[PDB]
């Protein structure tokens, strides 16, 4: 049994338990096409990795500054504190660099193995892995990219996307940090809900 | 009883029910948020 | 290749000087269009390659920037000045007439040829030192010319957009403004004002 | 300013250009465009009496074939140029920078 | 301001209209009792009027010489609540309806007697199809890229 998101409900014929994380969940028929599914798998992996980085970098600084080690601002404030450079300058740098790497990723999704080799040094290519999982130099510790660990990956990524949803709706309805939110619910919980918040 | 279930899905009855429910929904929305000219939220 | 991992056009193989397989709009899908486009590319590239030194050098000198140097014309008592000396035939209408006659003559002369290899590389009275000796350094020189020309066109349009962003400035004033505070005087301030 | 000076200068320039720069290009374009046709034949060959070319005055003793009609066309081009120059050079108009 | 329209908080004409309507109501009120059910209805209407005028004051709408509120649909960002965000809402809901309808039509087109399902709805089928409109934008996009939205050879 490749896992059921609903123990009574039958699988869809287009999900085969082949890709990691398959629990047979797609009620709105979004991926009943193989090309659609090939695209959506990639989008899910990459959105999940960004959500992972974002939520970790959002939440861990909070508790680090909340038991007194470093003083950092809040995430919904950190964009305002003045830095060594304009926010316009940082944004333009970001745009050019993300332009490069995203079009590289694009060509590899479109045509695996075609963007592998270094364009400056004609040596130093990449070995022939799979799409969504570029190992090689991007994997210095040479961890085994096994089936067990891909399910680990996508589960952490899904939970991270839900954590992001939470952080943003939380901030917009309550108005403070997610650690504020957590502990102020923690000690007296039976009067600390979304209900009393609304 | 099955024949009744079919009959209830004939075009005039189905549309009657659909629009009566829609009407109740819009009526109650306007009873809660009256005199709206804009989207005042965000 | 202009985009590693991107299929080439069928009609663009890689022999022409500069063909990197770039034509996403298939405007050269007709051969007799592509010939005109090659001649047109070289003409534009050559004009810009001659122009950008004419835009940078006199401003680096003690003269006004490329826009300031063409501003006497919009005033009645106009009078030009080369190297800080009042041009005798400097008034506008004489200049306009002379420019018209000369340019029309030479450009029609260009239009009256039908090789069509001479249309882009005539040579002869235009190749004095005879760099058309060998057909293998010749093709190399062609590639280097076209490459510098595309770079020159890039720089001329950059000059024009920087002009319309900071009206009443020169390119070297822009470079000075940017070296005066690199992390603060960049394009962000004209894309998010 | 001196009217007849500018007038004949513009006229002579226009006529020189017509006879020595564009005379070939123009003759070629006229050749390739041709006579107007209705239903496959020219206007004369469909029965129009008054629509027959004037072969008599078109012939010319020029070495290349300049005739009265080219002189009229190009000369008046020069005249129109001369009058534009005169009018706007004496109109006192001034924009502002 | 924009097109010469000054704010409804700062508009004297906007206020005049408010108080005129309010005390016309209250002149119609001074009857039937000071507590009877008609009086209660009229007072509810008065309070609703006050709420309406004050809400239009809060939302930063533009008033003219008439004293009534005007609408700016040019794209200016101070006024998206007037047209553009309710417009996005409308386009989303409308596409939802139409997408569900087209998918139902397509689902039944292979039946032996297709007209039988047009004049007598298959309600369980439609119940399975209603909620695809929730993601109709993404589906319609990948259906356009697929060469799958437009019937070929028509
Ligand atoms: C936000 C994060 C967390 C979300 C968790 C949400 C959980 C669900 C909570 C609330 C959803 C309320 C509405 C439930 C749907 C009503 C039941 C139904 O008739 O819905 C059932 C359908 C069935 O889904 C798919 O439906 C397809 C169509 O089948 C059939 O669909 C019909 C089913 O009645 C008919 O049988 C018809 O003949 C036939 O077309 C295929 O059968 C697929 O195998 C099947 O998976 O959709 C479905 O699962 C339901 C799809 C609901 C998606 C809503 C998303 C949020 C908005
Ligand atoms: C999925 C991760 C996650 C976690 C761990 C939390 C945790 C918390 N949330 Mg939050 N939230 C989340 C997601 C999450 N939320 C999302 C996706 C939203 C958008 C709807 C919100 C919107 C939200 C609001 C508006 C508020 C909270 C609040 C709170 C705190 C009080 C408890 C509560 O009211 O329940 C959460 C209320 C909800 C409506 C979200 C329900 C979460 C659903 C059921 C998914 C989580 C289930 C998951 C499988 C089990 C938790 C993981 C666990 C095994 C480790 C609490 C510490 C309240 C608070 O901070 O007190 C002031 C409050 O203000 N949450
Ligand atoms: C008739 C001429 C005309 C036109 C065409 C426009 C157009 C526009 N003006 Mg403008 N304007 C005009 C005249 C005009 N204006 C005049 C005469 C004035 C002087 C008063 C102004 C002054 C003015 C100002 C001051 C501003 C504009 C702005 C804008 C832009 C606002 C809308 C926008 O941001 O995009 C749309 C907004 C979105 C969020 C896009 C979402 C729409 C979705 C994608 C479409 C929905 C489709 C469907 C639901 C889903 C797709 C499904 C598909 C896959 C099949 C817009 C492009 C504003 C601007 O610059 O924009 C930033 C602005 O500030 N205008
Ligand atoms: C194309 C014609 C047209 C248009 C654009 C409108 C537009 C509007 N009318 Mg109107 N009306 C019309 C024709 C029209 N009407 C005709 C022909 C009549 C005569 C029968 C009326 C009689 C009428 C009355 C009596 C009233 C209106 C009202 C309104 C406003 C209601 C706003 C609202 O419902 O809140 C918001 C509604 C929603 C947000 C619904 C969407 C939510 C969905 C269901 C949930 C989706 C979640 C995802 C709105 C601006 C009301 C008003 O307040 O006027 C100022 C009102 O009192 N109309
Ligand atoms: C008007 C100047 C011009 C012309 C006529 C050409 C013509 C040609 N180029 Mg070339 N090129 C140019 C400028 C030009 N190029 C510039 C500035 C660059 C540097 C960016 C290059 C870089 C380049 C490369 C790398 C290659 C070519 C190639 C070609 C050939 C095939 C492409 C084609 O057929 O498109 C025909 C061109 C046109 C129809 C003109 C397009 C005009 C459109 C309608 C408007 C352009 C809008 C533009 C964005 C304006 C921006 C202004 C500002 C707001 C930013 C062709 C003969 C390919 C080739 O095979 O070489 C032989 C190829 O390898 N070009
Ligand atoms: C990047 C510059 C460059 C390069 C590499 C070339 C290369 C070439 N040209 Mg070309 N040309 C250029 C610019 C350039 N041109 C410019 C700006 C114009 C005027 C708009 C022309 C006009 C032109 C014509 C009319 C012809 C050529 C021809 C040729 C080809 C044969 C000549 C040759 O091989 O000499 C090798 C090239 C070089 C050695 C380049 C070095 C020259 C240096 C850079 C001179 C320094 C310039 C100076 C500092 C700037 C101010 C000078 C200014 C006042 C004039 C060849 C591939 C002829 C041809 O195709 O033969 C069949 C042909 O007839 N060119
Ligand atoms: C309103 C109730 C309707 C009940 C109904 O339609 O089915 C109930 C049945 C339809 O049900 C039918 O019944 C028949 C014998 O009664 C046969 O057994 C059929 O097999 C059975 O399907 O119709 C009625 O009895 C209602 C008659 C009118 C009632 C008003
Ligand atoms: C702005 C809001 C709308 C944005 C739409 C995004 C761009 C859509 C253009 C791409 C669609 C497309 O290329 O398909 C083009 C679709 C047909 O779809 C085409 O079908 C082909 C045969 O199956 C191939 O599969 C192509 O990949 C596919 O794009 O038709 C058109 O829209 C006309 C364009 C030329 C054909
Ligand atoms: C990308 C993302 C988050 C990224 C966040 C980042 C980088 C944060 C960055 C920063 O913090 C730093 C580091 C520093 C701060 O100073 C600044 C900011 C800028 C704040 C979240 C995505 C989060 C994405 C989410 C929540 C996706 C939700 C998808 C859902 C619910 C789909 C469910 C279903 O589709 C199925 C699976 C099957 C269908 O049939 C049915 C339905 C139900 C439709
Ligand atoms: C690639 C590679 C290769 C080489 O060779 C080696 C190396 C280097 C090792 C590598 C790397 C890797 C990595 C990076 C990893 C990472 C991961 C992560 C980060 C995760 C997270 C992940 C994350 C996650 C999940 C998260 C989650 C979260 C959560 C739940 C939250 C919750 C909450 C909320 C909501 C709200 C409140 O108020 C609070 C709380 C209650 C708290
Ligand atoms: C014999 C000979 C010769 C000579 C020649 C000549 C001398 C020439 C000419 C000529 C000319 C000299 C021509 C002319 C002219 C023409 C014309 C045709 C004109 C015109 C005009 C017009 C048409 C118009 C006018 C007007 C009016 C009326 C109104 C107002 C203004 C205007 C301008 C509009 C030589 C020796 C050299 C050579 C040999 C032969």
């Amino acid at each position: 049994k490749k896992g059921e998101w609903l123990p009574g409900l039958a699988s869809p014929g287009y999900l085969t338990g082949s890709l990691p994380g398959d629990n047979g969940f797609d009620p709105l028929g979004l991926a009943e096409d193989p090309e659609n599914l090939k695209w959506f798998v990639q989008a899910e992996l990459v959105n999940g990795r960004w959500a992972m980085l974002g939520v970790a970098g959002m939440l861990l600084p909070e508790v680090f500054t909340s038991i007194g080690i470093i003083n950092v601002p809040k995430w919904y404030d950190a964009g305002k504190e003045e830095y060594f450079a304009s926010s316009s300058t940082l944004f333009v740098i970001e745009f050019i660099l993300f332009h490069y790497v995203e079009i590289r990723r694009w060509q590899d999704i479109k045509n695996p193995g075609s963007v592998n080799q270094d364009p400056i040094f004609k040596q130093y290519s990449l070995p022939a892995g799979e799409v969504g999982y570029p190992g090689g130099i991007f994997n210095p510790l040479n961890f085994a990219p096994t089936l067990e660990a891909k399910e680990k990956e996508i589960a952490n990524g899904r939970l991270a996307m839900l954590a992001f949803l939470g952080f943003i709706i939380q901030h917009n309805v309550t108005g403070k940090g997610p650690f504020d939110n957590l502990l102020q619910h923690i000690s007296d919980p039976w009067h600390n809900t979304i209900v009393q918040t609304l | 009883m099955r024949d009744l279930k079919t009959y209830l899905s004939v075009a005039p009855v189905a549309s009657t029910l659909w629009f009566a429910a829609l009407a109740g929904l819009l009526i109650e929305i306007n009873r809660f948020f009256p005199d709206a000219l804009t989207f005042p939220f965000f | 290749d202009w985009m590693p991992g991107q299929p080439r056009p069928s009609y663009l193989d890689g022999s022409a000087p500069g063909d990197f397989g770039f034509d996403p709009l298939r405007l050269g899908e007709v051969p007799e269009n592509l010939e005109r486009f090659k001649e047109s590319e070289l003409i534009h590239c050559r004009w810009a390659m001659l122009a950008v030194p004419g835009i940078l050098v006199p401003e680096a000198l003690g003269l006004g920037n490329w826009v300031k140097a063409q501003e006497w014309a919009a005033l009645p008592g106009g009078q030009a000045t080369y190297l800080g000396n009042p041009v005798p035939w400097g008034t506008l209408p004489t200049i306009l007439v002379i420019e018209f006659l000369s340019i029309a003559f030479v450009e029609h002369q260009r239009s009256m040829e039908k090789d069509p290899e001479k249309k882009k590389y005539p040579g002869g009275a235009f190749d004095p030192l005879g760099y058309s000796k060998d057909p293998k350094k010749f093709h190399e020189y062609k590639i280097k010319e076209v490459k510098n020309g595309r770079l020159a066109l890039l720089a001329f349009v950059g000059i024009c957009v920087q002009q319309s962003a900071y009206p009443g400035t020169g390119p070297l004033e822009n470079l000075a403004t940017h070296l005066a505070d690199p992390w603060h005087n960049t394009i962000g301030n004209v894309l998010i004002p | 300013l001196n009217p007849s000076l500018v007038i004949s200068l513009s006229t002579g320039l226009s006529l020189f250009l017509g006879r020595f720069v564009f005379f070939n290009f123009q003759r070629e374009n006229v050749a390739k465009q041709g006579l107007p046709e209705q239903n496959g034949v020219t206007h004369f060959e469909a029965g129009d009496t008054r629509a027959k070319e004037y072969v008599s005055l078109l012939k010319s003793n020029d070495p290349v074939g300049f005739n009265i009609v080219d002189v009229l066309a190009w000369g008046s081009i020069g005249h129109i140029v001369a009058y534009y120059i005169l009018a706007t050079s004496s109109n006192g108009y001034d924009p502002k920078f | 301001d924009i097109a010469g329209l000054t704010p409804c908080k700062d508009s004297k004409q906007f206020a005049k209209r408010e108080k005129q309507s309010i005390k016309k109501l209250e002149s119609s009120l001074k009857l039937y009792a000071p507590d009877s059910a008609p009086a209660l209805a009229i007072n509810a209407t008065i309070e609703k009027t006050k709420r309406r005028f004050d809400n239009y004051g809060k939302q930063g709408l533009l008033c003219g010489a008439d004293g009534l509120p005007h609408l700016i649909v040019s794209g200016d960002q101070r006024h998206w609540g007037e047209f553009i965000t309710p417009g996005i809402l409308f386009l989303y809901i409308a596409g939802w309806i139409g997408w569900v309808g087209r998918s139902y039509l397509i689902a039944i087109r292979d039946d032996k007697k297709p007209t039988q399902k047009e004049i007598i709805i298959d309600v369980p089928l439609a119940t399975g199809l209603v909620f695809r409109g929730f993601s109709w934008p993404i589906a319609a996009y990948r259906e356009l890229l697929n060469g799958e939205l437009v019937a070929k050879d028509v």
